[PDB]
């Protein structure tokens, strides 16, 4: 189950 | 104020360079320095702060999961005694992860949230607060696991209440908040039915609002909607 | 002796765990602590030392190249002035990289190389010495670029002389040394013809010795031979 | 041009 990746601006 | 002698604008410029160089620890330190200048953050600056710490804690969480899995295999029937090293090293990584989460939570509490008056900024920071309490909850085991879980829930809930009043159902921050709160329900709170209901209702209300969007906004919103769908497919 | 209170065997165990967790800075610190116990390193332990620092410096080199490219674009005709930040940050990364290279070179000099009597260990450490001087040469610009280049060349040459006398032409350490010395010739020493000649002769002499190998050794040697071939294809 | 990757034990 994935949260927002959020690792690239 | 370890970054106290550097200009705010230079810290932001260096955070962008650190992102390009994939130096996320540096990026987080630059953005922490920028927050500590005491001024509010713009939309782009909030994204830089979030990207930096998400990469730092993401690496720590991945390492913690590797070590926790090795440790659990060592504490099984038929396992040769390996000494204290696996536990000691998992504990070291866990403490480092907790320290990063505490640092982020401290920035939000001093004083990003209290100065955030617009819905976009307040929801963003409260989502961050829920996320970093959720990361603390992933490793918690003692007298405060329940309190950590409730702190995550409370932050997500306040963000949800604001987002439902102040943002359209396709707003990417509202969508990502709902996505992450649904993950909280499924993975942390042992509430898979609540996770599924939230993901379904969020997806359906966004679908009905897509007609109002430009092509670029449509792409932004549908990308996050697909993540909701991906989770629903895994959960049902 | 920051790791001075931990058992040698525990440092090695933790280095292996750090590798599995992709925590290469930790891995390097554990292996540095193990070296500083003062005992010679086994074949497996040498590999752990090399893997740890290769990952650390590899990340630094990749970041330095990103920042150096941005800096060179900023110092071009028609480029808006961006202030000192790109140069300052490239310099910070460069200094950190140099510090890691100096740390590795210091371990080799105190006292890994002097205690290394067998060909496998001595060639391994001299190859490492050439590699870390080569990384220093990649960023060098001042009064000592020539001396840094000569230090890399001298270390590689001593390793080559030993490897040709003491190891078969398919030995993976001998093959990797020749590969990296050829890269030194091409990328550092402005000697592409020497790079090509070394890669060709190394490949051909290994090919003629493959018949002596077991299936597992054949796989090890041919993997590195393919890297020589890959470079020859790019260079010719 | 590639040196030995050498990043996995
Ligand atoms: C919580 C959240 C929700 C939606 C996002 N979104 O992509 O719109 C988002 O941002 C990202 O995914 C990364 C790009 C900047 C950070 C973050
Ligand atoms: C200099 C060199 C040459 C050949 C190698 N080889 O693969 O045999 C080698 O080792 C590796 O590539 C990594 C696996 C352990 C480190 C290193
Ligand atoms: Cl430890
Ligand atoms: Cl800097």
């Amino acid at each position: 189950a994935g949260s927002i990746p959020g690792r690239r601006s | 104020g370890a970054m106290g002698s550097m200009e705010r604008a230079s810290l932001i410029q260096k955070a962008k360079l650190a992102e390009q160089a994939e130096r996320y620890e540096d990026m987080a330190a630059f953005m922490k320095g920028a927050v500590e200048k005491g001024e509010e953050l713009s939309c782009e600056e909030r994204n830089l702060l979030s990207v930096a710490y998400k990469n730092v804690v993401g690496g720590q969480r991945a390492a913690w999961r590797v070590l926790s899995s090795i440790e659990q295999k060592s504490n099984e029937e038929g396992s040769e005694e390996k000494g204290p090293e696996v536990r000691e090293y998992r504990e070291k990584v866990e403490t480092e992860l907790q320290g990063v989460c505490d640092t982020v939570l401290g920035l939000l509490d001093s004083h990003l949230i209290k100065e955030a008056g617009d819905a976009e900024s307040r929801v963003f920071y409260l989502k961050m607060k829920g996320d970093y309490y959720r990361y603390l909850a992933e490793v918690a085991t003692g007298d405060d696991k329940k309190r950590i879980i409730d702190s995550a829930r409370s932050a997500y809930q306040e963000a949800m209440d604001i987002s439902k009043k102040e943002m359209p159902p396709t707003n990417p921050i509202r969508l990502g908040l709902a996505l992450n709160f649904s993950v909280f329900h499924y993975e942390i709170a042992n509430s898979p039915e609540e996770a599924i209901s939230l993901a379904k209702t969020t997806f359906d209300e966004a679908m009905a609002d897509l007609h109002t969007l430009s092509e670029d906004s449509y792409k932004d919103s549908t990308l996050i909607m697909q993540l909701l769908r991906d989770n629903l497919t895994l959960w049902t």
